């Protein structure tokens, strides 16, 4: 009960205005009724509401502006007065008028004196999803989200500062990115730094970073707000010459790279969870930037480390085949033919030159397996647990498989150094991990694997919300089947001799695998014919197909968003594979600077065709 | 025609060669006269000379298309000036004709999805096709585009 | 890494504009420093820029008029002189004005009598994917794709002729076919030809070919411009009488016919690799065309070539399923039950009057072998290698499967002449690919075989993409299948007693086939239960059910490209079956002149019926006159605006 409690005290403001003869003639313009009753009796005006109020602030609240007037008079003191408590602190009454857009009242405010500075740092004003709105900590903020410049011009001129900060570290700037309101609110970015006439020493606004360390630039590329971080390229891509319908365009490249250690662009839009932000890639700058570092640079060294693991794999396997085995021992088939097996795993037999072989890729595996660990041993200290889950559904959702295949080889040659006796069972997760873990190069070869982004689609949800619905049809008409032939030899139909098998029994038939059990030579019992009838009609007919459809249905929902997955993967594969390989080798892209005395950023140039038709047209 | 847009260019010569009737570029007092007559009325082949040589830049005696351009400058188009219907009508027009077909609306539908049947089509293409030959203006895609 | 050092030039230029003092202030129009500067000292101003500028073209460059015309009083020369290196090499700066659509500085450059002869073969001017234009060499030229009148017609008036030619050979008219703004440069192509004025008695202008022989009238057919299309072939219709609503034109039929070794439409049409240009088959003069070339002369001759194809495999099986064969030899059978075969093939047992007929069944299917590799001896030896895989993808991609069931054939030849053992090999090979090959005349027979297109689309990408993720998945399991039935003794379950088959055991578990393996008398062993059943629902329940899904949706992305592509096929069989086939049959199409007064050119004629258009017909006239499901469609062209608007 946490949001029930701000419904509570909001119906206890109205209340107190119900009942109080000032704060009721201050919710109308009562006029008369304020003339009477202030002037003549002697009654203390500084009634706090429920919430903190003065009559000053409901006369703003309730956009009164000739009330406010006549509280001008017995008020001195009430302009410096906060609002008390919890929801809304500090939240003075030059606040309200200006969110409600104008109300000259900022005349008579600042007229009085009115401060500047007062901070809100109420509950209400904080960035939640409780909250419907953000607008910040300080007034100028107030104005500056709703798109008025008269009264932001206003602000400047009595002495108000454009740096201040949240709790956050918000600037003024960063404020206006979050708003829902994108091109309304983007005209404003370009007033308020022309009021930037100082040149600091310390930066030129643009560069302030928040308690988690982002430039504006920067958050908008996280938020995806598009039409922002469209306007904001512009500053810093310089134009070259033009020539007829050609143009020699000089992008920045200085905030967009993985050069330092703030990784300032590509790992923050990678690590997001917001879907829109994956849009960033496909504007000019960026999407011409990752083409150059896949087609050169990217693509050999992912298709030759690629091979590398198929040669890892095939060692394995030649080391799985062969194994230590000997005849069965003394123990004969003691159960009465129920027990045909015939080997049982030779215990320090190693004296053969073919047994040598056999050491030496066995111990090529080994080594292997250690190396996935320890390239895994930073990653999971320090990006937390769940944490480790956001970088993972995106685009390397395997990352515990490859971690799960080295337990496996662990355990087995543990198991042989103690020699004990159920060695099959690690080997087992141990072989098919190892060839489903190649999948993870289908990104690779060319675009003809983004199969394995959809597989993962489909794999988690439609199937896993199919599967329990399986689960339970089963689960009933499996118990059915092994009440139905409790009577019966299982020498025929031995399908269903226990129920543990019956279980697993029934599940060959439910995906049509099994023949379906028949004898025609002995009479099965009269109930099971309708029963099974009752099956297939259900699983085989009904429900499998189903699962079709609803395959069917989603494949082409997901049409346009199967392709841009797939490029946006590619930008995972590059940075991953550029934090973990040194240099001296496929260097910092693009044009090195300052030898042309240019600076110490470094460029890369585009050029494109006009398309001189809009030049036609721009009369 | 100081400055003309493709599509005002694309449409008139589909006017000039609907309205030369026996293809050679020029346009005479008896092309222009039957036709005319054609629709209703009848002027007395005296306003035939009198509509050429009001238009005639050389005095040929014939009008070919560039005169026949100018003189639509001068029946110039109204002030439906826009920007984005014309990038919309690049995207949509694969060859550039100046007509988006029911193949090509159907193609640009196609990579959007929604599958469109074949009489869904026609039903779309008829209503916004205002002189009637089954493919759709400049100045009627926008027709479609603003209001109904 | 060509690109970099392309762009390293780039910015190399720019810093001998920053250090020098006088192309600094040629960039800008900095008048008052431009004065001091030159007349004051002695320096001279050939000061070579970095991609070998002078500072006369950079005014030009950054379009800076009044510039430039202070440098003409100091320099009467650098007008002549033309840039350095390696990118643009030998352009003026005659050529630079013009690209910049005016400057009126034309006037003052040929006021300096500057030539408009200059050939600009630099290397960013050359046709190419890395060039993002292609104007062209001469300034006539350049002026000719910025589409600006007055600026071509001046340059006719100072002696540029327009039979200028690059190292392609193509005039000024093939590079109007060529830019990319189609209809805004139809009118071009009209402005140029009236000053063709002097008719030369070689030809006029018109029929010029380019170094790999091609007029201007059939390079808009290669690349598939249209529009240009439709407006040459107006030059060509020769229109009779007009009856009302009817019209009956008699359209030109040259250059689109195969009468010469020019080729001259329609193998240069289906030898193209782009897909537009496929797009004129649909155009007026030439899908009237080759219908009447296929439902007379073209059909019939093409089904009864198709029977004999039939009669030939048919006695081909024949003497398929009648082979010698004795009983088994001396050699029981010396592995224990596990070498179960009867005949082994009889040596040299012809002695019978039933195998004579043998004899003569046997010996058609070599001699018709040896035909279909005469017919495949020069188009090896003159269509390249992958000049053979152009001209197979679009509509002869079987082609090779022909080639193959000639050489299988070839074998058994050989093989029974030594008379070896593994005669079954080829005889398997020579028997499915030969009545595959039948599946070529899908096109054929009626439109109900352009599956044989649809199939031919599907194999490849699709199928091709998904077999390997089997492979893969298939490849663990079944390795994982042979450790576990390691142990057993295969008398009972006899899957998986050897590796090798074991691959080929859990195929058939892949594709649903095989009947799962199970005893229930014997017991196997617990991994089992927890492999198969994880095997089970990948297999046949995720993996292959994705297959008809991803199948199901590529079926309908390709309906209408499916449809076009069939009719397509169809002239490409015409043309093929043409040229390998001697006239005094299926005469040489349309109808023949000179007869009727009119010259050797070949003729036919169209009918059609016009509409009237009342309403569209009033406003022109104006012109010219002196002083359901409604509701569901509409809210497709709303979802046609919502999607498009800004979003
Ligand atoms: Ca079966
Ligand atoms: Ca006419
Ligand atoms: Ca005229
Ligand atoms: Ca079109
Ligand atoms: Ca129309």
């Amino acid at each position: 009960s946490w949001a029930q409690s701000r419904d509570e005290q909001n119906l206890l403001q109205q209340k107190r205005i119900w009942e109080s003869p000032l704060l009721l003639a201050a919710k109308d313009n009562d006029v008369q009724a304020l003339n009477k009753l202030l002037k003549y009796e002697d009654c203390k005006v500084h009634q706090r509401g429920a919430m903190g109020e003065t009559a000053l602030h409901i006369a703003a609240l309730y956009d009164n502006l000739e009330a406010a007037m006549v509280l001008m008079e017995a008020a001195p003191e009430l302009v410096f007065e906060p609002m008390t408590s919890e929801l809304y602190e500090g939240q003075t009454a030059l606040h309200i008028a200006v969110v409600n857009q104008n109300m000259n009242l900022v005349r008579a405010l600042l007229a009085r004196r009115a401060s500047v500075s007062a901070r809100a740092t109420g509950t209400a004003f904080r960035r939640s999803p409780c909250n419907l709105i953000y607008f910040g900590e300080h007034p100028l903020s107030f104005a500056a989200c709703v798109n008025s410049e008269e009264i932001v011009r206003l602000l400047i001129e009595h002495g108000a500062d454009i740096r201040a900060q949240d709790s956050l570290g918000n600037t003024v700037l960063h404020i206006l990115i979050l708003q829902p309101n994108k091109t309304f609110a983007c005209q404003m970015y370009n007033l308020l730094l022309s009021y930037d006439r100082h040149g600091d020493h310390l930066q030129p606004l643009d560069l302030v970073p928040n308690h988690q360390g982002l430039t504006p630039f920067k958050l908008a590329g996280v938020e995806g707000n598009t039409v922002m971080f469209q306007h904001l390229m512009q500053k810093r891509k310089h134009t070259q010459w033009t020539y007829g319908p050609l143009t020699s365009t000089l992008y920045d490249l200085t905030e967009i790279d993985s050069s330092g250690d703030e990784q300032s662009l590509l790992e923050l839009i990678i690590t997001t969870k917001k879907r829109e932000a994956r849009q960033i890639l496909d504007q000019t700058p960026v999407k011409e930037l990752v083409s150059l570092k896949w087609k050169r640079y990217g693509r050999p060294y992912f298709c030759m480390l690629g091979a590398i693991y198929l040669l890892y794999i095939i060692c394995f396997t030649m080391c799985c085949i062969y194994r230590p085995l000997k005849p069965r021992t003394n123990n004969r088939t003691s159960p009465r033919d129920n027990t045909l097996l015939q080997q049982k795993l030779l215990q320090e037999a190693y004296m053969t030159p073919k047994d040598d072989i056999r050491l030496v890729g066995e111990l090529v595996t080994v080594i292997g397996a250690i190396i996935i660990l320890l390239v895994e041993v930073p990653d999971i200290f320090r990006m937390g647990v769940t944490r480790f889950f956001g970088q993972t559904i995106l685009g390397g959702p395997f990352h515990v498989l490859i971690i799960t295949y080295a337990f496996m080889v662990l355990v087995t040659m543990v198991m042989r150094l103690i020699s004990a006796s159920g060695e099959v069972v690690p080997m087992s997760f141990a072989l098919v991990l190892g060839w489903c873990n190649v999948m993870y190069f289908a990104r690779g070869f060319q675009m003809l694997g983004p199969f394995t982004i959809m597989i993962q689609k489909m794999i988690f949800g439609d199937l896993m919300r199919f599967c329990w619905l399986m689960a339970v049809v089963i689960l009933g008409f499996a118990s059915a089947f092994y009440i139905i032939f409790q009577t019966e030899d299982p020498e025929e139909l031995g399908h269903f001799y226990d129920y543990p098998m019956a279980l697993f029994s029934t599940f060959e038939l439910f995906l049509t695998i099994i023949d379906g059990p028949a004898n025609y030579n002995v009479d099965l019992p009269f109930m099971y014919s309708i029963t099974y009838a009752a099956f297939a009609i259900i699983a085989t007919l009904l429900m499998l197909n189903l699962l079709i459809a609803m395959m069917g249905d989603t494949h082409w929902r997901v049409a346009h968003e199967r392709d841009e997955l797939w490029r946006a993967q590619i930008v995972a594969t590059t940075v991953m594979l550029e934090r973990k390989l040194p240099r001296c080798l496929w260097p910092r892209s693009g044009i090195c600077g300052r030898e042309y005395g240019l600076g110490d950023r470094w460029f890369l140039r585009v050029e494109d065709r006009q398309d001189l038709n809009r030049q036609r047209i721009q009369r | 025609a100081d400055q003309l847009t493709e599509e005002q260019i694309a449409e008139f010569k589909e006017a000039f060669s609907l309205f030369d009737k026996d293809g050679d570029g020029t346009i005479t007092t008896k092309e222009l006269g039957t036709v005319m007559r054609s629709l209703g009325q009848n002027p007395t082949e005296a306003e035939l000379q009198d509509m050429i040589n009001e238009v005639d830049a050389d005095g040929n005696g014939t009008i070919d298309f560039p005169e026949f351009l100018t003189m639509m400058a001068r029946k110039m188009k109204d002030t439906d000036s826009e920007e984005e219907i014309r990038e919309a009508f690049r995207v949509f027009d694969k060859d550039g004709n100046g007509y988006i077909s029911a193949a090509e609306l159907r193609h640009v539908m196609t990579n959007l999805g929604e599958k469109l049947t074949d009489e869904e089509v026609d039903e779309m293409i008829r209503e916004a096709d205002i002189d009637g030959d089954g493919q759709v203006n400049y100045e009627e895609f926008v027709q479609m585009m603003t209001a109904k």
